[PDB]
């Protein structure tokens, strides 16, 4: 066989301590989950510092004025949400986000509103995206891009243990902190699924196929998604594009993906059983669940205990510029807020 | 180049959702 009796057993072991981990996870978050925290502070408890962006609300650096600490302020004009017809993607954004932990998921610290607005109080993370890191340095390589990939499996067998579909897995929704760690910042399209949704949402180039033909489609989006971002990362570009998303489209259904010719073997062999577009195949969705990832050979040099505690030596460390550093970030209209009671019952849970 | 082709597409910047 592969595998002599002791790597066996070892192997065995690590998988029967997920499902212990998992078990006790699932119990944190359905407690949070059926009572969720509302109003644990003010906007008086916070100096504003810096707009770095701004539809349906404004995003603004805060400073915490008992604490000294730095936060990254979403306020949500309800007026705005209630016309964008957003309703239930900001309630449910923030159930998640104060339900779920994890090492790797941004920490929701403080939520409340006024009369005016919703306020969504993030720990403040000064790296920056992943997007931009890729974008400058061209691409990863293997080892570098394999760190974040197994921070991002890792995440997804810990949301879908929580039947979490995340949905908008892209560089852009991936922080890299001052450890050099993965932060996932976005929710707005997580939704806590069962079976099967339908909701024609994501980013084009990381739609899965199932999700383009109009079918029902389950978790195994994410796995999908995983692989376009692993492409991305070892390539520098994604696997499908095209000057319009309909032939991004046709591009993701045909089946065929082409791998720069710097791909090692087991990457590409990876990448075919991620972007599988045949879902009886793909990985992540088969018997075995996300072992056949975890114990596929890209990752054989990967210690998953040690990444989940931190214990890796990141490859990669932006530039610590301070608690502040709002020179990374392009300059915006520092527009004002006001508070006159609007939108009451809609927000109620919040 | 694939590479070329990915700048002649106009998607190498920021991409939105949806």
């Amino acid at each position: 066989g592969h595998m002599g009796n002791a790597a066996a057993a070892k192997k065995g072991s690590e998988q029967e301590s997920v499902k212990e981990f998992l078990a006790k996870a699932k119990e944190e978050f359905l407690k949070k989950w059926e009572s969720p925290s509302q109003n644990t502070a003010q906007l008086d408890h916070f100096d504003r510092i810096k707009t770095l962006g701004t539809s349906f609300g404004r995003v603004m650096l805060v400073k915490h004025k008992e604490t000294g600490n730095h936060y990254a302020m979403k306020i949500l004009d309800k007026q705005k949400v209630v016309k964008l017809k957003q309703i239930e993607h900001t309630l449910n954004e923030k159930r998640i986000l104060q339900a779920v932990n994890f090492p790797f998921l941004v920490k929701l610290e403080f939520s409340f509103k006024d009369n005016s607005n919703l306020y969504m109080v993030m720990e403040y993370v000064p790296g920056g995206e992943m997007f931009s890191h890729l974008r400058r340095i061209g691409r990863f390589s293997e080892p570098h891009a394999r760190f974040y990939a197994a921070q991002i499996v890792l995440t997804f067998e810990y949301l879908h243990s929580l039947d979490l579909i995340y949905r908008d897995l892209k560089p852009e929704n991936l922080l890299i902190d001052q450890q050099g760690y993965i932060q996932v910042t976005d929710f707005g399209f997580a939704k806590r699924v069962k079976g099967r949704t339908w909701t024609l949402c994501g980013t084009p180039e990381y739609l899965a196929p199932e999700i383009i033909l109009s079918k029902g489609y389950n978790k195994a989006v994410d796995w999908w998604a995983l692989g376009v971002l692993i492409y991305e990362m070892a390539a520098g570009y994604p696997p499908f594009f095209a000057d319009q998303p309909i032939q991004i489209y046709e591009k993701i259904v045909s089946g065929k993906v082409r791998f720069p010719s710097h791909f090692s073997s087991d990457l590409k062999d990876l990448l075919r059983n991620l972007l599988q577009v045949d879902l009886t195949k793909r990985f992540g969705n088969l018997k075995n669940g996300v072992n056949d990832i975890k114990n596929h050979k890209w990752f054989a040099t990967t210690d998953w205990i040690a990444i989940y505690q931190r214990k890796v030596e990141a490859p990669f460390i932006p530039k610590f510029k301070g608690p502040g550093d709002t020179s990374n970030f392009d300059d915006y209209e520092e527009e004002e807020i006001r508070v006159s009671e609007k939108c009451g019952k809609e927000f109620t849970e919040f | 180049t694939t590479y070329a082709d990915f700048i002649a597409s106009g998607r190498t910047g920021k991409r939105n959702a949806i």
